[PDB]
């Protein structure tokens, strides 16, 4: 899988399905394959589930640019505390695509870019050694698919 | 020092992680 390409797909698809984008680019139609399907439909479950049980995600992210990285890092670190796990993976993109539809709604829309990367960074650097270790994304796949 | 949103998160993710296996 290209980590890079997941991210962008998903953040894309979150953006369009919250009516900031349209056209092409990432995200735009039915995923490439079977892994951004299943990432797209149990990030729209979580999404779902998150904002029943708490309260809409995007409307507890507070997003300036130099408190963005900061932010995004301690959230995450929470979010993995304990270790990784599929459900906490797509937590985590979730979070990331709130983030980014967050910046776009307070006019901050360069903030997407850079999350994405953040998104990339932490995943290749934190999460990937889980990931192999696990079957890699074909496992997720087979299994929330 | 926890930080709130992220433990909402890793609850919701646990939550996800049990029903799928």
């Amino acid at each position: 899988p290209d980590t890079r390409a997941l991210v962008a797909d998903f953040v894309g698809y979150k953006l369009r399905q919250k009516g900031y984008v349209s056209g092409a680019g990432p995200g735009e139609g039915p995923a490439a394959d079977p892994l951004g399907q299943a990432l797209r439909a149990i990030g729209d479950e979580f999404e779902t589930r998150f904002r029943r049980t708490f309260s809409d995600l995007a409307a507890q992210l507070h997003v300036t640019p130099g408190s963005a990285q900061q932010r995004f890092t301690q959230v995450s670190d929470e979010l993995f505390q304990g270790g990784p796990n599929w459900g906490r993976l797509v937590a985590f993109f979730v979070f990331g695509a709130a983030l980014c539809a967050e910046s776009v709604n307070k006019e901050m829309e360069p903030l997407v870019g850079q999350v994405q990367e953040w998104m990339v960074e932490y995943l290749e650097t934190r999460l990937a050694d889980w990931i192999h270790s696990s079957g890699g994304w074909a496992e997720f796949t087979a299994l929330y698919g | 020092a926890a930080d709130p949103l992220g433990q909402a998160l890793r609850a919701i993710g646990d939550e996800f992680e049990t029903r799928f296996r």
